[PDB]
């Protein structure tokens, strides 16, 4: 019973945590591995993910070792705070927590050779750069970097405990993802130089690409049938003249409707999306078709139901045709 | 000397223990002073509120011999006495303030006697009815117990100057408007034990000021408006449809705000009966006129139904809103 | 038009290699890196995302060194230690790393390509 | 009194790094909660938001006194000198413990060395939903808890009176959900290593279809029903029959896009979405089908009257057979 | 070293539970306030944010000292075992006192034993407002603070320097999108309450909203399109599809207006002032489609034709010399 | 060897006093900055500030911590710094800034042989940055970041940019969403009181909007619009009916824009540039309408080709030279 008890008292006594293990004897090694409880939902309009992690990290020190009947301890968190441990940051994380309930999600783990095991539970809002041109068609690779934060390349660093690709597990329930499709993580470490000195940075890339079927319905299929619907009005009689302008002037109406509730999904940029063009060309058709009628009209000199005008005929092969490649182009350009 | 007698009153004391411990329960003198009552936050069931809470109880293990009958202290000596562990039971969430020092007092008699006052913030919860919204009243509360105390331990009682409200006008209350005020006191069975619950209940109503110009006058006026196709000539096709159909986008349109600052309840509540049925009393204008116009061209019933939709139409709708505004403002 | 250019290179027995970009604005794109053996394969070298990361090539791991004039949207490639085995076409590409940064399909734009001759 | 000196003497050599029962067999916690209440279940973050009364109970000897008869009940400080499980929330984005006006905390020794550690918790769970079939839709939220540092070999969990555990729950009134019922597991998390113990709390909330009907499919179906007028009317009286086969259009995508203003936003297909699709169509094809007629009757000077004729029947078909397919497949 | 040995000196049998002065007289604090940035005012809130240098002197006999030294600037951190007047905001919600990358305070002792403590803060107040003449509306919002547990008879609080220059806002200190901060009022008073009796230091920082921004956005559009729908009153009679669509369709622009008009202002039960103008605009729009109705029904240019030529325009042009002159003055 | 660190750094901290600058009594003790920005974003016009995250650093050199007989830059744990005297240095236009503390709070010290310290920060500041939207979207803001000694005048302490105009790096790979970081600039001044001067740095952008979004959004459907209405004028005057549409439904669909644009724009409740343009273009498909209105009266109520003629070449060419006093004007 009080056996235990001494083991423990004996280790702080003269260990000192403001000095890394090793400290101008050797590079500190410290092996770790994450595992993704949850993949966060990604916002747009922020640009950045949240993601869930059992961030782990076992590293070793000298200064630890200890004999006795047990091999492995668990120390209090209390303890934990004694023991220099790596001070690991993520280096895009915006606003990350540590959770602490119902007590700290903490687990220090020493072995009798002094492998230290440390794990943690943390919710991390890492920043993700989007290009979103291609909108709604995209693809991005939101990364996950982690590396020390005071100790440069010649005192700390970071490996994988496993094979990189191995190292990084997700749990299948993993994908919180509304509109995007976690296809798959990368794994990888680099160098990086900044203004104190090198570093290394242990990066992973969570691959990511966009739903579409929403948009079809929601945007594509509307602006698409909506032009058709304008340009439907070219086989009324072209003596029906509070007809086809009030026909020609409400589908503008309902495109201006369309156009701007499609936008307020997207989320604020300043670029051109893929889908504002479309929408664009949509516009124009729509406006293009209603101008068409005005030239037919400064022609008809009898008001009342002549014969179809040759505008009329042309329009009517002309104006569905161009849709029809303008949707090849657009479609083929950005699902190839 | 002041000096002395704090020294005097810390020196064995136990603050894990509440006063007569295992003699008699610990009775406990309250008071409150509403400074403001916020934004009732409808779409969360929620209403935020500010007080001054204050509390007393007696401690002779804090008695002491002087002609000084009073210690003001400050947000330095709370924690070393014993304090109550009052929490507000329907709180969604509360903060006390630390600006520019934790609002908190601590006077001591020589009596034994102690006052605590604090000030807080509090984001009590409290349950909507909406169904005659917008005519309707609701009493929110605001409950507070000890937490692990039971009965046998800890006992509230309201002083006689209970609860206290400054400037009524003052308050944040946009669209209720404050009437009355209650104060109960009630003991609540748990798992733990049976707890003594003090209940404060501020009775709101809603002013329908601001809906009878948004949504009540421009859902008549279009009504009203849909029957002119009526008194339109019937062989007017293009202006009789045309009339008829934009109405129901205009209603459409106005339709959007009726469920626009209440959540997304599951019943028909007083607003949305009466959006509802503008909707289907221009509705039935536009299917007045296509059954007139069939048997008038297509194919004594035509005459008449020109002639009865300009009676009939006003009549429903004014007996309608006969029933409406009497099943609601006189019950 | 975005023409990815490579200047530098040449014949030595220390090589700094440049790769303007024109046309395109890579300051949140990987600038990377490939060498083409003749007939053998496509290889990776390095890599710069926006986040001044460098990745490097186990291969040659210590003797490449790569850095960007973000400035510019240029990468510049340093060649140290020279050996026979180096004398490959080099090839600047970028791109925003689909499926990976070391594979040569996740890059969309590609750089027209500079041969360098190393003799001993 | 002699109530100080047995509190003294039991914290006395008390090391809060050992469970209790270091050596022997595994220290039994049985856990109960108590829900307050829940809200802000939202589905564009998939989870909800719940506060409770989370209360745990385990016996430990080294506590054990005699000769008080009373379950004291110490200072919630006084927890931070004892052990206690690190039981965490599996599947939680965001937690605290309320601490107005004390941090909500309850210990209650006992005679046997019965320990009874209570919290009062508003945590955010995080739930993954599937809303293919929204508004239609039965979700299944859960709650997971689990010892963060240790084995069965240390600890056990199982819940306190069985079914009885959980309280509250039918008491809770959400405003678009149903809590249909909960159940209640104590499984044991089975690894390489070893055995981590497990709790789960789940709810099956069942959305209401109610708030849906009035706002969004009544105004469909009467939108689309107006847009059949068209073929009732004269095929010559073109001016009207475009208005009204138009503005229809325009009004179905005044319903459709306001929808997706207020709806939260869930950029996947969902059962709502195909419905105002569907009803898209049929006042699409509505104009469609007289720019058919008339052009039939003009541009080539079978009867234009009976294509008029066929579609007052298949139109109103069409839409009630869709309507039937519709809802039989999401229900 | 010598300054080392004073600081701790100080400390030394000084109790930071009592006041200065103790049972011998009433403890006087001088304040005075340096407005950095009178930051955003929020109408759905009823709050203002406010960024100030709290400035604070009073006197402590117990803290004298001599030597080589004349000012002194403590730590923070031995400013916490130093008694501080217990000053708050009586309608503060949420204030911050800034902490990076240090806690933003400053303790200064004289050898006199006048102290100077200032730190900075940004405030949170409640500003009650009455919007029934929005946007033509002005307001007071104010700032009360004085002790809590201190009575008037233990601690007094005075403007450092007059009152009328105790409180400065800085020059570019205006973060004000809407508003326009016609100049600040500074008075101190007595408030009695159920524990005693308080010193209360007031400000008032008065406000105007500019009205600029409303008229082109709802007040114009408006207008416009009443005139609009009074235009119908020129085409003749017999063109009764061109006269019907006129009267609805403005009617539906004028309610659609009136939906996005509220949006912008707070939702507020008792109707404002802009609120009554787009009824009456809606009144207009109403009442000129009930007037063609009549015409047609009773079918030169008919009478009522004419006659609404001249009262519609009449009654709107009274209408706008009614609501602007009453509000305006 | 590693134990005799450990005494070095004993007889460093032992010893030194945390209320002491670096040279108490002497010279100032010169600090050096070199910000190094990570990332910007929630450029807010509403609030008119802007959050961004650094590497702030501060170098000075404190000769009671030089070692020797170690050739190494120690780096000690960060948990150190609250055993040393750092400067006091805040940001004095920060309206919500914090250290991260995700795993460890975020801070480095590292001491050199020769005394000098490190001691840099990873903090994300929320500065106030006021701006005038007169032109928006034409707009060109310049935000700053204004950072002071709190407590010291420049007889104690002096700032300065360490590394001259490299001292802030990191800035030309920020990309913003709706913005493009022109350029950037280091300020080195004294600001002078009656006291003495108090030691700034002020880092500085120009932030410059980019008009791609409002092209496709704004003015393009404003202008397509306009051009529409000018189509009445080759309309027949005697086409009552269709003139008439045509003319309203514009007028409506500029109300639709400005009204939903005003929604998606920010709330900044003050004339810009773009409320010009919407109301210079609803003004233009008013008189459009009431051109009609003019004309009918003349043929119908004073019975004129001439009007409709004239008016086919003014709104063309005034609304062109609208756009060319427009553009000119604000680029
Ligand atoms: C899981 O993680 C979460 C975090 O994610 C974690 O939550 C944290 O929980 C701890 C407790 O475990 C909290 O810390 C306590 O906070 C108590 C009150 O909190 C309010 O005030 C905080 C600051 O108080 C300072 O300022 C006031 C006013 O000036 C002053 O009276 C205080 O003494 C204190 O002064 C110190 O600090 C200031 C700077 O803050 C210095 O300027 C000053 O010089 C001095 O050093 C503040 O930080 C809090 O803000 C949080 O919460 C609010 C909501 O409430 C939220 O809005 C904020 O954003 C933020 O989250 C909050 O406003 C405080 O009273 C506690 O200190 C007590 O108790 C501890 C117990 O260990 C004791 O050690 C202290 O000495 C002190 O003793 C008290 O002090 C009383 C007040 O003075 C006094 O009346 C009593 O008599 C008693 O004794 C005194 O002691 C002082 C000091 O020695 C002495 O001078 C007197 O003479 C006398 O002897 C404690 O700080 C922490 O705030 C929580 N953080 C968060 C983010 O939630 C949770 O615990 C984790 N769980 C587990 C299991 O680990
Ligand atoms: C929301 O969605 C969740 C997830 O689906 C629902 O949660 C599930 O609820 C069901 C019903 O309550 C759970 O099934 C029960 O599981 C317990 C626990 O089983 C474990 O522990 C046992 C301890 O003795 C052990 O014997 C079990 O081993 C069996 O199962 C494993 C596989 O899990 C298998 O490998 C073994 O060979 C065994 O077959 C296991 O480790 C179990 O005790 C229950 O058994 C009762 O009911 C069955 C019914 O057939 C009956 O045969 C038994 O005699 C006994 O009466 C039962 O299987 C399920 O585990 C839960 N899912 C998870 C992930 O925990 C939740 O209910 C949903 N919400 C709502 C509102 O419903
Ligand atoms: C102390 O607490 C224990 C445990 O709750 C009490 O024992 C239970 O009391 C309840 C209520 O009277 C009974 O329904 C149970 O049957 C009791 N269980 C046992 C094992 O005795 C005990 O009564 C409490 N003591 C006091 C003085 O309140
Ligand atoms: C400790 O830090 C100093 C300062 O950064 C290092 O000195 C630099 O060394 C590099 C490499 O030789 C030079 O390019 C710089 O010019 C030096 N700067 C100064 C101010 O001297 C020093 O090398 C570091 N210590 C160790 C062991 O690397
Ligand atoms: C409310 O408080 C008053 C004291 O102010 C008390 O007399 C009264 O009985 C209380 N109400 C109830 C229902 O007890
Ligand atoms: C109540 C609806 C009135 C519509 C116009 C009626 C005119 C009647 C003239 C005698």
């Amino acid at each position: 019973t009080t056996v235990f008890t001494r083991i423990l008292d004996r280790l702080l006594d003269g260990y000192d945590n403001r000095l890394r293990p090793g400290l101008g004897e050797r590079v500190t090694e410290v092996k770790t591995d994450i595992f993704v409880t949850s993949f966060g939902p990604v916002s747009d309009h922020d640009m950045e993910y949240t993601i869930d992690v059992f961030f782990r990290q076992s590293w070793k020190d000298e200064r630890l070792k200890f004999k006795g009947p047990m091999t492995v301890l668990r120390l209090n968190n209390l303890m934990a705070s004694k023991i220099w441990t790596p001070d690991t940051f993520f280096h895009n994380g915006k606003k990350s927590v540590a959770h602490n309930m119902t007590m700290p999600n903490k687990l220090l783990r020493i072995t009798e050779d002094g492998t230290l095991l440390y794990t943690m539970r943390l919710t991390v809002r890492a920043e993700c750069p989007m290009h979103l041109e291609d909108f709604p068609m995209d693809a991005h690779a939101c990364p996950l970097k982690f590396g020390s934060y005071a100790y440069t390349r010649a005192e700390v660093v970071y490996e994988w405990t496993r094979e990189p690709a191995r190292s990084v597990v997700v749990a299948e329930d993993g994908s919180r993802l509304n509109q995007y499709d976690l296809l798959g993580q990368t794994v990888d470490s680099g160098i990086v130089q900044s203004s104190t000195g090198e570093y290394v940075v242990m990066t992973t890339h969570f691959h990511l690409k966009r739903k579409i079927g929403y948009f079809v319905i929601q945007t594509y299929l509307p602006c698409i049938m909506t032009v058709i619907l304008s340009q439907v009005s070219f086989w009324l009689n072209r003596e029906s003249v509070p007809a086809r302008t009030v026909f020609g002037v409400t589908t503008v109406l309902t495109m201006t409707t369309l156009s701007i509730s499609a936008r307020n999904s997207l989320p604020k940029v300043a670029y051109a999306t893929a889908m504002d063009w479309f929408i664009a060309v949509c516009y124009a058709f729509v406006f293009s078709a209603l101008i068409e009628f005005a030239t037919v009209n400064y022609f008809t000199k009898r008001g009342y139901a002549n014969s179809v005008s040759k505008i009329d005929r042309l329009s009517r092969i002309a104006f569905p045709l161009l849709f029809g490649i303008f949707n090849l182009v657009y479609w083929a350009t950005y699902l190839n | 000397d002041v000096t002395v007698i704090l020294n005097n009153l810390l020196e064995g004391y136990d603050n894990k223990l509440r006063p007569d411990i295992g003699v008699k329960p610990t009775l406990i003198h309250t008071d409150m002073y509403v400074n403001s009552i916020g934004p009732v936050n409808a779409i969360n069931m929620e209403y935020t509120i500010d007080i001054f809470f204050a509390q007393t109880w007696y401690d002779r293990r804090l008695k002491f011999n002087s002609t000084i009958k009073v210690l003001r202290l400050n947000s330095n000596m709370v924690g070393k006495i014993w304090i109550p562990d009052t929490f507000f039971r329907n709180s969604k969430k509360a903060d006390a303030h630390w600006i520019t020092t934790p609002n908190r007092m601590l006077r001591i008699w020589n009596d034994g006697r102690v006052l605590y006052t604090l000030r807080l913030t509090i984001d009590a919860e409290c349950q909507l009815q909406l169904h005659n919204f917008p005519m309707d009243e609701h009493s929110c509360p605001l409950e507070f117990s000890s937490y692990g105390y039971p009965r046998e331990e800890i006992v509230y009682q309201w002083k006689r100057s209970s609860v206290e409200v400054g400037d009524t006008r003052s308050w944040r209350l946009y669209q209720f408007s404050f009437v009355g005020l209650r104060n109960t006191t009630e003991v609540v069975k748990t798992t733990s034990g049976d707890y003594v619950v003090m209940s404060v209940y501020f009775d709101l109503s809603r002013r329908m000021g601001y809906f009878t110009i948004q949504t009540y006058i421009p859902c008549t006026l279009i009504v009203v408006l849909s029957w002119v196709s009526f008194w339109i000539n019937k062989d007017a096709v293009p202006a009789r449809t045309s009339l008829g159909i934009t109405t129901v986008l205009t209603m459409t349109t106005l339709s959007t705000i009726a469920r626009k600052s209440l959540p997304k309840v599951s019943y028909v509540t007083a607003m949305d009966l009466f959006v509802s049925v503008c909707f289907i009393f221009v509705f039935s204008a536009l299917v007045e006129y296509g059954t007139l116009h069939y048997f008038v061209s297509n194919r004594i019933r035509i005459a008449k139904m020109d002639s009865y939709a300009r009676i009939f139409f006003p009549t429903a709708f004014c007996l309608f809103n006969l029933v409406y505004w009497v099943s609601y403002l006189y019950l | 038009q975005v023409q990815l250019q490579e200047s530098g290179g040449g014949l030595v027995q220390s090589l700094r290699v440049s790769c303007a970009a024109s046309g395109r604005t890579f300051t949140t794109y990987i600038m990377a890196w490939f060498r083409q053996a003749p007939g053998k394969e496509r290889e990776f070298l390095a890599a710069m995302d926006q986040g001044r990361i460098q990745y490097y090539g186990d291969s040659v791991r210590g003797r490449f060194t790569i850095s960007r004039d973000y400035a510019k949207n240029s990468v510049d490639l340093q060649l140290d230690g020279l050996r026979p085995e180096d004398t490959a076409v080099y090839y600047c590409a970028a791109g925003a790393g689909f499926w990976g940064l070391r594979t040569a399909s996740s890059y969309h734009y590609w750089g027209q390509g500079t041969q360098v001759t190393v003799s001993s | 009194s002699f109530v100080k000196e047995t509190v003294d003497k039991l914290l006395k050599g008390y090391d809060i790094r050992l469970r209790p029962d270091f050596g022997g067999p595994p220290v039994c916690v049985g856990m109960n909660i108590d829900i307050a209440s829940i809200d802000m279940v939202s589905e564009v973050n998939m989870d909800y938001t719940l506060t409770m009364y989370f209360q745990q109970y385990w016996r430990d000897k080294r506590l054990a006194y005699s000769g008080i008869p009373l379950n004291l009940t110490l200072d919630n400080r006084v927890a931070d000198q004892l052990w206690v499980p690190d039981t965490y929330f599996l599947n939680d984005k965001k937690s605290f413990v309320h601490g107005v006006t004390v941090k909500n905390r309850m210990i209650r020794l006992h005679p046997d060395g019965t320990v009874l550690y209570g919290l009062r918790i508003t945590t955010t769970a995080a739930c993954m939903m599937d809303l293919r079939r929204y508004p239609l839709d039965e979700q299944n939220c859960t709650l997971e808890i689990e010892s963060y540092g240790y084995t069965t070999d240390d600890i056990e969990f199982y819940w306190r009176g069985g079914d009885k555990a959980v309280t509250g729950v039918e008491r809770i009134e959400l405003p678009q959900f149903s809590i249909v019922e909960h159940r209640l597991v104590s499984r044991n998390v089975v690894f390489a290593t070893g055995a981590y113990p497990r709790l789960s709390l789940s709810f099956r909330l069942k959305r209401n279809i109610g708030y849906f009907i009035l706002q969004t499919y009544m105004p469909s179906i009467l939108i689309t029903i107006l847009s059949w007028v068209s073929f009732w009317i004269n095929y010559d009286a073109s001016a009207a029959r475009v208005a009204l086969g138009i503005t229809t259009v325009l009004t179905m995508t005044t319903i459709n896009t306001h929808l997706r203003e207020t709806l939260p936003k869930i950029p996947y297909v969902k059962a709502i979405d195909m419905y105002l699709m569907g009803c898209f169509v049929f006042v699409f094809l509505a104009l469609l089908e007289y720019a058919f007629v008339n052009y039939i009757f003009f541009g080539r000077g079978t009867d234009v009257n009976a294509i008029d004729r066929w579609s007052r029947i298949v139109f109103p078909f069409t839409f009630s057979l869709f309507n039937l397919v519709y809802w039989l497949y999401y229900v």
